[PDB]
DNA sequence: TGCCCCCCCTTCGGTGCTTTGCACCGAAGGGGGGG
């Protein structure tokens, strides 16, 4: 007795038709066990050919997790579906956030299943899971109530949210709750004991909810903790010409995005035609050159804040021996975070894995900081990243990526 | 009394309306054959008489089946195809033999007239009409509409795959210990029952097919093996490729040489070692389809070398799930690559090759790396794992490569096997500048209107020297003048550039290129043997960079 | 002189940085195969 909230599509759009890719058997085993059950208790329905779209399926582990989880790549249908701010059902961004010393991330998803979708654009939820051995063709599904993965679903549910979080909100008013897809970021500043004990409430008082993958799941952020990795002269006695020459190269694209950055008393250096490995002492005028210019990377790069209606734009550069460099930005050198990963999962043996990692570190943090997900530079060939990522993702969303191939010329983020 | 099976319901895109295309002449040999197999779809009421009330229309003719004497009726459905809306195939691949298990009971059964066994959309029938001559258009003639699914109409393949699979829903669910692979009409029944219980429910399978209007004719039934499937030949243990026709024609033009390295391809799947480049770069060019090409000697021998292959008849096995899967491949040479996957040794489950050369700029390393991604797509469409993989290359060679590479870049496990030729990297640059060696500050530059331009270097030692170029551009100058630094340089040299481009190539450590330029600079850095390449940007007043600067511009 | 799917080889035009040359890529047209 709900009735269902008519969704349209952005005007002169189609809807999403992205062919399914290959599923390992482990993962099609498990789409076909769940997409089972779900269609005993009528989520979903098996739909024909004539639908004309679809959207890639399969299936992941989170975290320190043993049970499969159904993820749907439904970026083709958020891009093409209306954006709810129009409809004022966006979520807005709690700035503090960031600010507490814990933040546990809950999979809230599976809420969204009790809430029936408008029959007018559930032919745009459709996705086929594949056979192996193409020994069976497609077995097309589509969905009946609000899908998991879908930027609708949270938007929808968030007039039901508001009220299932009341009680919670009143009781802890210096708790702050933060609602991105089908996860639910809950910050507070108390005790890691007392935090946990918070969020037990919370599972607690969601399933006095649904009496009228699963909900048991916490990962624990620390966004106080989070720190930036800035642009570093390193300091030197005794350089080579090819010491100054690797750091006139340096400071030259660092002066793109600090206009101060001279070079003119470092250049001068360099006047003659010595061999790269000649050392040579560094002169009054340089000296002072040096000094100034590493005060101006030590203050903040003038005029960038962040956007709300820019899209986030994350490049990452791999720099070896396990250690990731990573900038986020929205308009070019006016970067609004730059970081660094090490000894990630897989450092020294699966480059893949990494930056698999690394892009959902980036992502996780996009959303706690902005409530956004960047679109991903990634340093990876197309084919090298379509055939692995799916076996190392971990999380419910999926940002938007392209790729790079920019050789590092200039060590810039990293000495 | 038979089921119905549900209408599919179909669409025209919006604002279009049915296909007005009337009929081209049809020879008198054809037109009398269309009209006897007309009829019969008259009296089984597969095709409706009706429409003087219908203005739609669309061109037919018929060709005869494959090496059969029963003609067989097509419709030209373009034009609908264009106003039709658009369907999802839910074909999403080919089944290949080296995937199946092994069954003790094997059946392969052929549903007739399978298209024309399927009820097609009741609103839709209307823009299915066609008119076919009565006697050379001397009067009107018997006009016409489809109540199934036509041959030509692009919704007809998936509509009839999908309509299979809910018939087949119910008796697969009540019958898991049997393996059925649909594909079209084309169905393959497997277990390891009896053969007289598969029999049996081979049986329950003909009946509960013939309850929803599918025959199954015994002209297509196969009982007994050789089982011709997917055109493959299975026997109980082993499966092989159905015989290969190599035109032998001694005057070789386009198209033959296209249906030669097409061929080539299909038995590269179980004949192992087949080799198409020399064969297909004679195809590159812009000829005509008739032309006549002489075979090169290199293509001429490639095309001996499959010859031989060919001559003695191979078989691939099937596919155990208990034991791993292993890939092994071999550098071919080229930018060639065979490869197969096997369980046990020496008995391959299939085969294939791996010749794309993708980038202008590559080495063996990025082909083996692209390689093993082909073969893991494949496997997994296959089995639905990763095989282990033995390649050609020594750890040390991987580890030093993706390691350094600023690229992510990574290869599953595996394992090393010394199988010549091997994979390797030929040269390395160092990480720093190199004590003792002469340091070459080297830059070029062209006119971008005259297309003329100068070439060189400048050394610590007061070594110098400028080459003018014609016909060039900025880019190949500073490739040429680090080429001219590593030919005038000692077995170990530094060598400061500023060109982005020529490092970023060099970098990335090419032992093959499509520019006659690049190759020469890979032969200069084999035979070096401390190589350090370093950038520094131009018109800032660095070293020899800004002296060299002047001398090229 | 039809339809749908998969594969490889070559060509060609669009796209974005190596920049107005050069490199990459997806579409298309040739072939093979299946129903
Ligand atoms: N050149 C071809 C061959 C086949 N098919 C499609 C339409 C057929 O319905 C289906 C199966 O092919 P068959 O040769 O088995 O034809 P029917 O199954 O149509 O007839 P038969 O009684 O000979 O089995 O494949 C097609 O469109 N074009
Ligand atoms: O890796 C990109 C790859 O994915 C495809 C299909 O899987 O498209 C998906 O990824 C795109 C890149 O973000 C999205 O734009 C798109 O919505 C999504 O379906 C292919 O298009 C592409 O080859
Ligand atoms: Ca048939």
């Amino acid at each position: 007795p709900i009735e269902t909230v008519p969704v349209k599509l952005k005007p002169g759009m189609d809807g999403p038709k992205v062919k399914q890719w290959p599923l390992t058997e482990e993962k099609i085993k498990a789409l076909v066990e769940i997409c089972t059950e779900m269609e005993k208790e009528g989520k979903i329905s098996k739909i024909g050919p004539e639908n004309p779209y679809n959207t890639p399926v399969f299936a992941i582990k989170k975290k320190d997790s043993t049970k499969w989880r159904k993820l749907v790549d439904f970026r083709e249908l958020n891009k093409r579906t209306q954006d709810f701010w129009e409809v004022q059902l966006g979520i807005p961004h709690p700035a503090g956030l960031k600010k507490k010393k814990s933040v546990t991330v809950l999979d809230v998803g599976d809420a969204y299943f009790s809430v029936p979708l408008d029959e007018d654009f559930r032919k745009y939820t459709a996705f086929t899971i594949p056979s192996i051995n193409n020994e069976t063709p497609g077995i097309r599904y589509q969905y009946n109530v609000l899908p998991q993965g879908w930027k609708g679903s949270p938007a929808i549910f968030q007039s039901s949210m508001t009220k299932i979080l009341e009680p919670f909100k009143k009781q802890n008013p210096d708790i702050v709750i933060y609602q991105y897809m089908d996860d639910l970021y809950v910050g507070s500043d108390l005790e890691i004991g007392q935090h946990r004990t918070k969020i037990e409430e919370l599972r607690q008082h969601l399933l006095r909810w649904g009496l009228t993958p699963f909900l048991w799941m916490g990962y624990e952020l620390h966004p106080d903790k989070w720190t930036v990795q800035p642009i570093v002269l390193p300091e030197k006695d005794s350089w080579t010409v090819n010491d100054i020459q690797k750091l006139v190269g340096k400071l030259n694209w660092a002066s793109q995005i600090y206009p101060g950055i001279k070079v003119r008393q470092l250049s001068k250096l360099l006047r003659g035609t010595k061999a790269l490995t000649e050392v040579i002492p560094l002169t009054e005028e340089a000296e002072l050159e040096l000094a100034e210019n590493r005060e101006i990377l030590k203050e903040p790069v003038h005029g960038v804040y962040y956007d709300p209606s820019k899209d986030l734009i994350a490049e990452i550069q791999k720099q070896g021996q396990g250690q990731w460099t990573y900038q986020i930005y929205q308009e070019p050198f006016k970067n609004l975070k730059t970081g660094k990963y090490a000894r990630m999962r897989g450092a020294h043996t699966n480059d893949v894995k990494q930056l698999t990692e690394a892009v959902q570190k980036i992502t996780t943090e996009s959303i706690v900081i902005w409530g956004k997900t960047p679109k991903f530079k990634l340093p990876i060939q197309k084919e090298t990243w379509e055939t692995w990522w799916t076996e190392y993702w971990q999380a419910t969303w999926i940002p938007e990526w392209e790729f790079v191939n920019t050789p590092p010329l200039v060590k810039l983020w990293y000495q | 009394p038979i089921s119905p099976i549900e209408t599919v319901p179909v669409k025209l895109k919006p604002g279009m309306d049915g296909p007005k295309v009337k009929q081209w002449p049809l020879t008198e040999e054809k037109i009398k054959a269309l009209v006897e197999i007309c009829t019969e779809m008259e009296k089984e009421g597969k095709i409706s008489k009706i429409g003087p009330e219908n203005p739609y229309n669309t061109p037919v003719f018929a060709i005869k089946k494959k090496d059969s004497t029963k003609w067989r009726k097509l419709v030209d459905f373009r034009e609908l195809n264009k106003r039709t809306q658009d369907f999802w195939e839910v074909q999403l691949g080919i089944p290949h033999p080296a995937g199946l298990k092994k069954k003790k009971s094997v059946t392969v059964l052929d549903v007739g007239d399978a298209y024309f066994s399927v009820p097609l959309d009741e609103d839709f029938r209307k823009y299915t009409a066609f008119t076919i001559p009565s006697i050379n258009n001397e009067t009107p003639g018997i006009r016409y509409q489809y109540n199934v699914l036509p041959q030509g109409w692009k919704g007809s393949p998936a509509i009839f795959q999908s309509s299979m699979t809910k018939i087949l829903e119910p008796f697969k669910k009540q019958n898991p210990d049997i393996v059925i692979y649909q594909y079209m009409d084309d169905l393959y029944v497997g277990s390891d029952l009896e053969i007289g219980q598969h029999r049996t429910k081979i049986e329950e399978l003909r009946q509960h097919l013939l309850r929803w209007g599918l025959t199954t004719p015994d002209k297509k039934h196969q009982k007994e093996p050789p089982f011709l499937w997917m055109g493959y030949e299975l026997h109980p243990d082993k499966w092989t490729v159905q015989p290969i026709v190599l035109p032998e024609k001694d005057s070789w033009t386009v198209n033959d040489i296209q249906k030669l390295v097409g061929k080539l391809n299909w038995a590269s799947q179980i004949y192992p070692g087949i080799k198409v480049r020399q064969l297909s770069k004679l195809l590159r060019g812009t000829k005509a389809l008739t032309e006549v090409i002489p075979l090169t000697e290199e293509a001429e021998l490639e095309l001996a070398e499959n010859r031989e292959i060919l001559k003695e008849p191979v078989h691939g096995v099937y596919y155990d799930p208990s034991k791993d899967l292993i890939a092994e491949i071999q550098k071919q040479g080229q930018g060639q690559w065979t490869y197969q996957i096997y369980q046990e040794p020496f008995k391959n489950l299939k085969t294939g090759k791996y010749a794309r050369m993708r980038g202008a700029h590559t080495n063996d390393v990025k082909q083996l790396t692209e390689a093993v991604q082909k073969i893991t797509t494949e496997s997994i469409v296959i089995w639905g794992k990763t095989p282990k993989f033995k390649l050609p290359i020594q750890k040390e060679t991987w580890e030093t490569w993706w390691t350094e590479y600023w690229q992510a870049t990574w290869i599953p496990e595996w394992e090393f096997v010394n199988t010549p030729p091997l994979v390797k990297l030929w040269y390395q640059l160092e990480k720093e500048p190199i004590v003792g060696a002469e340091t070459f500050y080297v830059d070029g530059a062209a006119n971008r209107e005259t297309k003329l331009g100068k070439a060189g270097y400048v050394t610590n030692k007061g070594r110098q020297k400028v080459v003018p170029l014609t016909n060039t551009t900025n880019q190949k100058t500073e490739l040429q003048a680090i080429y001219l630094a590593l030919q005038d340089s000692g077995l170990e040299v530094n060598i400061v550039t500023n060109s982005q481009y020529a490092l970023g190539i060099i970098q990335a450590q090419p032992d093959k290129s499509e520019s006659e330029l690049v190759n020469q600079i890979i032969e200069q850095l084999i035979k070096k043997e401390k190589v350090y390449l370093a950038w520094v940007p131009a018109h800032k007043g660095i070293g020899g960079n800004e002296q060299v600067d002047k001398l090229v511009s």
